[PDB]
């Protein structure tokens, strides 16, 4: 019963501390495709 | 209550099967002091 | 991309990828909080037991 | 003791009720024969149908995981201290034997294969990194084939565990599911009512996109 709770919040939290970084790298990629398009036009 | 108490040194005979459950019922009562029968033993091999 | 009309494919590629990356971050949070809706319950008996 | 009686009593619920007495083990002589009877049940059986007494006995019950802490205790009888090492070389061999590519192929081709230790084992996914490639991508195209046409009230989570573990160990496998449209499949099935299939589909789509 406890190894489910131990391995869930160990897998999810290290996913969350990695998938936030993969998300916060991508939103600053989505804006610099948006910003340089109007800047080129 | 102006004197202290009256003790016993009673000796338990707990079997193999009822060695967890009797001490568990001794834990809910809580008027029992266990004496270390084996002092000269290391921190392991204690069964 | 250095070219026109390939950044249009790129900016709509990051547009759908962020949507699939935000739909998992909203789903893992209320799943992790659904763990602590049940596993954070009965912790005090589990310390006592 | 006679091998002809082993396959005669197997038409019963013999081992799962015998595992339900092994978890109590209060008298310490009740389980001391049950560990010995299981060795007598398997070794005195000259056939290859002990794999039926693998798929019923220990991979579907909480008795394989119970052999370790029965070894870690300090048992006094010398016939039980040799019985725990005899069943581990037996059952250790059985876990190893259980994981094989052909068996997995049957599981997703003959189908209806459940939450057996063929999916849960890391030793399964350790070796067959290119087995999903070696079937000309059709092995990646028949697991998802059963995921999309059928409702699968229980086994839908099992193949979602198959794709989530495979894209963790092989980074190029994510491009296969991107052309296949199975990424849209796990985004739909994660909203399902059953918490066993909702979590594993949630576990799959968080493993498809680990690095982008």
């Amino acid at each position: 019963n406890f190894e489910k709770i131990e391995n869930e919040l160990k897998e999810i939290n290290t996913n969350q501390e990695a998938l936030k970084r993969n998300f916060l790298e991508l939103t600053e990629l989505k804006f610099i495709l948006r910003k340089t398009q109007q800047f080129f036009d | 209550l102006f004197r202290s108490e009256e003790m016993t040194l009673a000796q338990l005979f707990l079997q193999s099967e009822a060695a967890y459950c009797c001490v568990s019922e001794l834990g809910e009562l809580g008027k029992v002091q266990f004496r270390d029968l084996n002092p000269d033993v290391n921190v392991f091999q204690r069964k | 991309p250095e070219t026109p009309q390939e950044r249009k494919e790129m900016a709509s590629g990051v547009n759908t990828r962020i949507d699939d990356l935000q739909m998992v971050l909203n789903q893992t949070e209320d799943h992790r909080q659904r763990v602590l809706q049940a596993a954070a319950k009965n912790i005090r008996v589990w310390f006592i037991k | 003791f006679s091998p002809q009686m082993c396959e005669h009593l197997r038409r019963y619920n013999i081992i799962p009720v015998l595992s339900d007495i092994l978890q109590e083990s209060v008298k310490e002589k009740v389980t001391r024969i049950i560990l010995a009877a299981f060795r007598n049940f398997l070794e005195k059986s000259v056939e290859r149908e002990t794999r039926q007494e693998y798929a019923l006995a220990m991979i579907q019950c909480k008795v394989l995981k119970q052999l370790e802490n029965l070894e870690q205790q300090k048992y006094d009888d010398e016939d039980i201290s040799e019985d725990i090492k005899f069943l581990l070389e037996k059952l250790g061999e059985s876990v190893q034997d259980l994981s094989s590519f052909d068996e997995y192929s049957s599981e997703l081709k003959s189908g209806r294969l459940e939450w057996s230790p063929v999916h849960k084992s890391e030793k399964f996914w350790r070796e067959n990194a290119a087995r999903l490639n070696e079937k000309n991508y059709e092995l990646l195209k028949i697991l998802t084939k059963l995921l999309e046409v059928s409702d699968d009230p229980q086994v839908l989570a099992v193949a979602a565990h198959d794709v989530g573990e495979y894209v963790r160990h092989y980074p190029r496998g994510k491009r296969v599911i991107e052309q296949l449209g199975g990424k849209q499949l796990v985004m739909n099935h994660m909203h399902h009512e059953d918490q066993q299939v909702r979590y594993n589909a949630l576990l799959a789509v968080q493993k498809l996109m680990v690095h982008n």
